[PDB]
């Protein structure tokens, strides 16, 4: 297994299986590496595919 | 070209990061030599 890195875009992190989710008990805010603060428990628009 | 306004909303992003500085446009030609029809 030898790994290298080229000119293509790194797409290989995936999801790593580190599944959690909860939105009641107002623990902490953090999403795709980045942190911060806030609360996500509902939402009535529409997005796009993309 | 008609007279209208219309987004055009993406398909699929592709990572590629490749290095490419041409194009070229590929025909198909219809057998009944060869006929072409008409596009533009
Ligand atoms: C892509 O090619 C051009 C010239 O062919 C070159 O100047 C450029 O450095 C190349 N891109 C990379 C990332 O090396």
């Amino acid at each position: 297994l030898s790994f290298e890195l080229l000119h293509a875009p790194a797409t290989v992190c995936g999801p790593k299986k580190s599944t959690n989710l909860v939105k009641n008990k107002c623990v902490n805010f953090n999403f795709n590496g980045l942190k911060g603060t806030g609360v996500l428990t509902e939402s009535n628009k529409k997005f796009l595919p993309f | 070209l008609p007279q209208g306004f219309s987004a055009l909303e993406p398909l699929v992003d592709l990572p590629i990061g490749i290095n490419i500085t041409r194009f070229q446009t590929l025909l198909a030609l219809h057998r009944s030599g060869w006929t072409a029809g008409a596009a533009a």
